């Protein structure tokens, strides 16, 4: 009972860092496509 | 329409003895009860929160199925062809009123998130205020209907007050003088009979007034042109027209607004009793619980019976 | 959450009969013996009232629990989380009064 909804806010909040996990990945992924982007124009330069 | 008569019975104890006496077999079916309803559970156990929500607008709740009961009633008997509409015309959840409390299967997706029951509740919200629209648009459209009918038809029907002009007998004015000898030729009868004539001619002006208005009979006023009594003709066949409308079509609006309504409200006190049950037993959604509408000795026989959980 | 107060041992029957379904079962509240008038917090004159503190489920639980405590009146002060604390806090508000 008390105990369930206590476990569910802790869910909640391991399924906040889990969200903040993914988005983190996708926002890697974009800086990484953002230096290649980088990587790309300076080798065509040189 | 009828008013809540669900009771609030949790799924460990349930409307009868047993909790799946409820289903059937009842000690409340023994007095011949249609009590039979069941509860589908949400995706995930719906937190403190939800039931707080549900608590708080409960009053919220009793506000909405009191619109709702109050718009149905008023859109049944004011277009007097609403009322027509049945527990199985109705059909709510796609079934007759005392099935439709058996019938979860409104409890899906589709109207209700079907996330935990913190957004079954925003969720019903969002309902109700959609129907509050339907409440609006009959308002309107009893509005409209009503400036309509009122407007045209609402003359008299010639040679009287009003709207003379369509007992007209089309030198000669609309008179009709209800309770003459001179130069001018006096010797004619006017047709404005529904009314009398009298002999008068336009030659003189006093000849026309001594047989209109200059002593006895009264002269009744008209519409300007027999073109306006014909304009105000028209005008009835349209306001009869959206008359019509508004108790037919507008009629079958309102009477499937009223269908919605029960449903938004069977889903509403649906959620209410998942909510009371999580109070009265586990938080995750479960329920077996019934709604009828049997008697007052009913109403006793189900106290009897559900004694053993009692608010 | 925490639903720290007091509930009147005269009015127990009245809180216990108002938002039973908020406690749902898994809420105890421990009223105080209170066979002595607790003073009130603005009367001298005291009244025979206990302290009883529940748990809280709910925002708008616990918001209503809190409202039916201030309505009561019963003689009510903070519920520290160590008893050790609300035990020397008892003492000073009894040495200052």
């Amino acid at each position: 009972m008390v105990r369930f909804i206590r476990q569910e806010a802790e869910e909640k909040a391991n399924e906040i860092s889990v969200s903040a996990e993914e988005e983190f990945n996708i926002e890697k992924l974009q800086l990484v496509e953002a230096e290649k982007k980088k990587i790309r124009q300076e080798y065509e330069r040189k | 329409a009828s008013r809540y008569w669900v009771v609030s019975l949790p799924v460990q104890n349930s409307a009868a003895s047993v909790w799946n006496r409820l289903q059937e077999q009842i000690s409340k079916h023994s007095f011949d009860t249609p009590l039979y309803r069941f509860n589908i559970p949400n995706l995930r156990v719906g937190t403190l929160d939800s039931l707080l929500a549900l608590s708080d607008d409960l009053v919220k709740s009793n506000s909405f199925v009191e619109s709702v009961s109050h718009k149905i009633r008023r859109q049944i008997e004011e277009l007097e062809r609403v009322s027509g509409i049945e527990s199985s015309s109705l059909s709510v959840d796609g079934v007759p009123v005392d099935t439709y409390l058996t019938r979860f299967v409104w409890d899906e997706a589709k109207y209700p998130t079907m996330s935990p029951l913190r957004e079954i509740v925003d969720g019903i919200h969002t309902l109700v205020a959609k129907i509050e629209d339907d409440l609006k648009v009959r308002v309107a459209e009893y509005n409209n209907v009503r400036s309509q009918l009122n407007a045209i038809n609402r003359k008299q029907s010639g040679s009287l007050a009003v709207r003379d002009l369509s007992n007209l007998v089309k030198l000669v004015t609309l008179l009709a003088v209800v309770p003459t000898s001179y130069v001018v030729p006096r010797s004619s009868k006017l047709l404005y009979e529904d009314l009398y004539t009298v002999t008068l001619f336009g030659r003189v002006a006093d000849n026309f007034r001594i047989a209109a208005r200059e002593k006895g009979f009264q002269i009744r006023d008209f519409e300007y042109s027999s073109e306006a009594q014909e304009s105000r003709n028209q005008e009835l066949e349209k306001l009869v027209h959206d008359q019509e409308s508004l108790r037919s079509s507008l009629l079958q609006w309102c009477y499937t607004s009223y269908g919605e309504v029960f449903s938004s409200w069977m889903h509403f006190c649906a959620v209410r009793v998942f909510a009371e049950s999580i109070l009265r037993y586990g938080l995750p959604p479960s329920f077996l619980a019934c709604v009828l509408a049997p008697s007052v000795k009913g109403e006793k026989k189900v106290r009897s019976i559900l004694e053993e959980l009692c608010g | 959450g925490f639903i720290a107060g007091l509930v009147p041992r005269e009015k127990s029957m009245s809180f216990e009969r108002m938002l039973f379904r908020a406690t749902r079962g898994n809420v105890f509240l421990r009223q105080a013996v209170v066979d002595e008038p607790v003073v009130d917090p603005v009367s001298g004159e005291k009244m025979e009232k206990n302290v009883f503190v529940v748990f809280y489920s709910g925002e708008r639980a616990k918001n209503k629990i809190l409202k039916i405590c201030d309505a009561f009146g019963a003689n009510r002060y903070p519920f520290n989380e160590e008893f050790d604390k609300q035990a020397q806090a008892i003492s000073e508000v009894s040495g200052r009064l």
